[PDB]
């Protein structure tokens, strides 16, 4: 099989940049190449067929090269239709491969996450179970550590985090970390921290609850 | 007499009357398998793995040229052995209306031969492919005009 | 060697077999210098249209539409399909095999000079104030 | 214009088969190579299977090798795939697309709007909705099957400051979150609440946040 | 260092005689071989056995004519086993102030008999190029 | 089989020109010396050649171009053509145009053969299934 | 050398030495005797050769191409091709190394010559400031 190595996963830029997105192929695979673009919640479009040729009805900013087995996407002046999530496509050999994909994402000044520690329902506790709630909410760069603390020692399990797309008022990503326990298990301990390490700031941010008070 | 060859061969042509579709043939006049090339499955076998000079050609005719703007292609590619693996060797691509034909005029015929070829390495048991995408624009009218062969090196 | 209608075996050089008739082919050469020659009618979609040794049938050549053109006689066996035009029509040959079928010039603004033929188109001579430009009778105003 | 259309798509149990369609119009389909090419949620493009013009040539992923079958109806201009013995991998929404082919060059050109496909032998269960300037609060949601879920904040009274996280499998299970940014001098003054629905189950909850 | 006896052949055009495709051997870079003949325009063989068949012809024209030119370059064979000219190799090309140039190469795997005559031939003779030599040129080789 | 024979492709490295490279078969003899193929011994051959042009949109300017086959010979020390041929591809969309050349020669030991275009800025070199040279003593 | 100078190596002698043949002239037989004369004969009507040579046929004379405007300056003979070119106020443009091109030379009307036309090389124009060049031909904005 061939594999299709794209770089990078992520990108950050702004309108009226100069953007360049890059695949290498395991094999040679000549002219058999295409980009495409995924816009959220829509239907991927052709974006550039025969590794260099601008597809159908698409606006002249885009451009493609090559190389024996690396194949490059440039964006001349970046608007902002051209947000979302590029791949590029083998089509010589069976089977046909996809790149991993790099997704194009408006720049923005940095900014510290806003954290929020919840400690478990009442009817929740009724229910034999106990989740805690740990919110960090509009931060930038979208990289972000959170580890928990239960009574000064990192618990590793029971975790379940998910992450959120970035905003259209502000370029400002969030995330929800959940960490589910059993209700014995619940109170046995007494103090839950969160912490949260960011480009942002050197000491993370530390919020715990005690359930002495 | 003079030693024969033992170098694969193969020239198939189209047959006519299987219209909408694009049928090579052996038993014919002029066609031809020899030495371990086979036609199956309206695909030619190779015997024995080599470089191998791929060549065919399809005559396109129209008459006039219409408002949509028609594409013709043509593509020979390679099926492996073992896992049905595909391998897309040649292609080609014409658009032979470059505007459309203006009522009043007469609506002129036209003929656009493709012409499709190259060297390529070939495994045991490959099955080659010559497939266009519309035959509605084919030639039949006479022979000679759609053919598909093989030579190994 | 062998004389007309008869050709020379491929693998003997003594033998002289007798050619299949049109119609058919060689489905097998003749095993003695006087026995039969084994040969089959041809195929559905292809003839052979004289004698011959041929191990394969030609393939029935078609009518090209896009000439104007018609079928006069379908293929047979032993006769490829002829093509020709309709009524009122002459043939224009771009090449030995190749011809297009052009509507027979009717002079209008003058008379028929030589009537429409099948290879010929039809002769004009114009009337009292009409040139002529290539077969046609255009005016002078 | 040129569109193509998918139909068919549901949730499935494991073992399960079912039949997908792609309606083609707009182009002459008997001119194209077709293929079908999926991606599971939160993941990237996966190509299944391809198909010549007259169908005769099919060419498959290893991943569902024996288990399923493209077909094409050119006169119906429809392409149809068959997903037998279906697995959890195979949980994806799917593409039908054109596979043109140009000079030395390949592309797929057109694409589909797509079917949602999803594999679980879990049934059906409705959720359990759990309840500085600025004061953040947040009801979650946990327990659901099948997605989606809609979660309103006050009925769609404040929209600035509304986190609906995306969700998370666990065990056979969904579960979400949603958070909401106020001011300190709204709440509790405003009781705000929370407005969790479920339409698979037709289940509708209101929760108002309130200390404990 | 054993000489081939495989019979081949390569004529090229006459550029002398414009108005017709009249193949020529007595020229540099011209080959006849091995028992390959050129009669009345046409070439012979010599041994039944699988050959290789080829021609080019190379087309041009100044600008495009208001009326329509429609361009043929047709291989043929006439075998002892059917001796009738049979189309092997044809094609047809439509090719419409600037010169324009078309190409046209042929080339496939026969099987021939010993006394088949071959012929390369055009239906506009007014339109070849016979400025350099390489242009033009009809052969066959065998295997 | 002991008749020398080569087949070489383009060289993607050196990119502004075609120069041949007979390592990415050239045995028993034929040796490739200044881009050109050099005969190891007299006797009957077949040369053949491909070329894919290809481009980007027409521009204004009219493109012509040439793939040429041409000999050195002992006996005739001045470059000549065995095989030639001419296109023109424009009368926004990217055009292809393949070249095809081939026939037999008799060539005697010494003689160098080339095989050259006129636009290599147009030659889709990376193509080696339709970019190569090679000869074959029958 | 195994051959002096003006000189070339039998075919079947690998110690014999015979003399080239001249302009004009083709090869018919190699020399008999190490001093005999080679059997040269003139090229006939529409072939040449150019060199020295033992070679054993004449060159295919050239033609001009009436398509790129060339004419004839001097015809071809038994020791020299045709050799063609353009007209008066006319320049070559080379498209290959030996396809070549006619254009009417470059006026510069409104405009200052740098530079003569050429035989391969066109007139060299600068045109005012406000005017343009869009041919090598000075025109208005
Ligand atoms: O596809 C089509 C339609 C119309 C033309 N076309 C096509 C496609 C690709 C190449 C081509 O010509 C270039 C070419 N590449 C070759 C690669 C390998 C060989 C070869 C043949 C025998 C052998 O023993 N060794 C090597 C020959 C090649 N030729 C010339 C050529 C092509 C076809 C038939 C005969 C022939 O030789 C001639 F008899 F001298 C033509
Ligand atoms: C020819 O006569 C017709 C009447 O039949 C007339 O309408 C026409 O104008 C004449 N030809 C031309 C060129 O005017």
């Amino acid at each position: 099989d061939i594999q299709m190595t794209q770089s990078p996963a992520s990108l950050p830029a702004s309108p009226e940049e100069i953007v360049t997105i890059t695949c290498q192929a395991s094999q040679d695979i000549g002219n058999w190449l295409s980009w495409y673009q995924q816009k959220p919640g829509k239907s991927p479009q052709l974006l550039i067929y025969g590794a260099t040729s601008l597809a159908d009805g698409v606006p002249s900013r885009f451009s493609a090269s090559r190389s024996g087995t690396q194949y490059s996407l440039k964006i001349s002046r970046l608007q902002v239709e051209d947000f979302g999530i590029f791949y590029c496509l083998q089509g010589q050999s069976t089977p046909y491969t996809f790149g991993a994909g790099t997704k194009l994402e408006l720049k923005r000044t940095d900014a510290a996450p806003t954290v929020s520690i919840f400690p478990p329902s009442s009817e929740q506790l009724t229910s034999g179970g106990a989740s805690v709630v740990c919110f960090l909410n509009n931060f930038y760069p979208k990289d972000i550590n959170v580890k928990w603390k239960i009574d000064g020692s990192e618990r590793q399990n029971g975790v379940l985090n998910s992450w959120t797309d970035q905003d259209s008022k502000d370029s400002t990503y969030s995330m929800s970390s959940t960490l589910t326990l059993t209700k014995d298990e619940y109170e046995r301990h007494n103090s839950y921290t969160c912490e949260a390490t960011h480009k942002t700031s050197t000491s993370p941010i530390v919020k715990s609850f005690n359930r002495n008070e | 007499s003079r030693t024969p060859s033992d170098k694969p061969v193969a020239h198939v042509v189209a047959n006519p009357q299987a219209e909408g579709q694009l049928q090579w043939l052996n038993r014919r006049a002029n066609a031809l398998l020899a030495n371990g090339v086979e036609l199956r499955d309206n695909q030619l076998v190779v015997p024995s793995e080599g470089l191998y000079l791929i060549y065919s050609q399809v005559l396109f005719k129209g008459q006039g040229c219409p408002s949509t703007h028609v594409l013709l292609t043509h593509t020979i590619s390679r099926i492996a052995v073992s896992y049905q693996t595909k391998v897309n060797l040649l292609s080609a691509i014409k658009s032979p209306c470059q505007r459309e034909t203006p009522e009043g005029a007469e609506a002129k015929p036209w003929y656009e031969p493709i012409y499709l070829g190259g060297v390529f390495q070939l495994e045991k048991g490959d099955r080659l492919s010559a497939e266009i995408n519309r035959p509605d624009y084919l030639d039949f009218a006479e022979s000679g005009q759609v053919y598909f062969g093989i030579i190994a090196l | 060697v062998c004389p007309q209608g008869k050709y020379i075996h491929p693998q003997d050089n003594s033998i002289c077999c007798t050619k299949c008739h049109k119609g058919t082919y060689l489905y097998n050469d003749c095993p003695g210098p006087g026995q039969d020659t084994d040969c089959r009618e041809c195929e559905s979609g292809s003839f052979t249209a004289s004698e011959n040794h041929l191990r394969h049938c030609l393939s029935c050549s078609k009518c090209r539409k896009e000439m104007g053109q018609v079928e006069i006689s379908s293929c047979t066996v032993d006769r490829d399909t002829v093509c020709g035009c309709r009524k009122n029509q002459y043939r224009h040959y771009w090449s030995e095999n190749l011809f297009q079928c052009f509507n027979c010039s009717l002079c209008l603004n003058g008379t028929v000079h030589l009537s429409c033929q099948e290879k010929q188109n039809t002769v004009c001579t114009c009337h009292a104030g009409f040139f002529l430009r290539e077969n046609e009778c255009v005016s002078s105003s | 214009d040129v569109q193509l259309v998918e139909s068919g798509g549901g949730l499935v149990q494991p073992g399960r088969s079912l039949k997908l369609s792609c309606a083609a119009s707009g182009f002459t389909f008997s001119a194209y190579y077709m293929a079908w090419v999926r991606q599971a949620p939160t993941k990237g493009l996966e190509w299944v299977a391809s198909i010549n013009y007259d169908g005769a040539n099919t060419f498959y992923r290893d991943s569902v090798k024996g288990r399923f079958t493209v077909s094409r109806d050119n006169a119906r201009s429809s392409l149809y795939l068959q997903m037998d013995s279906l697995r959890s991998e195979d949980t994806a929404t799917y593409y039908c697309t054109t596979e043109a082919y140009g000079y030395n060059s390949n592309w797929f050109g057109y694409w589909g709007q797509g079917t949602l496909v999803t594999v679980s032998s879990a049934k059906t269960t409705p959720p359990s909705v759990y309840p500085n300037s600025m004061v953040t609060l947040g009801c979650l949601v946990k327990g659901y099957f099948p997605e989606p879920v809609t979660v309103t904040w006050n009925s769609g009274s404040l929209s600035s400051g509304v986190h609906t996280f995306p969700a998370v499998l666990q065990s056979d299970l969904y579960t979400l979150s949603s958070s909401v940014t106020v001011p300190s001098s709204t709440w509790p003054s405003e009781t705000v609440t929370c407005n969790v629905a479920h339409p698979a189950s037709s289940t509708k909850v209101d929760k108002k946040i309130v200390p404990r």
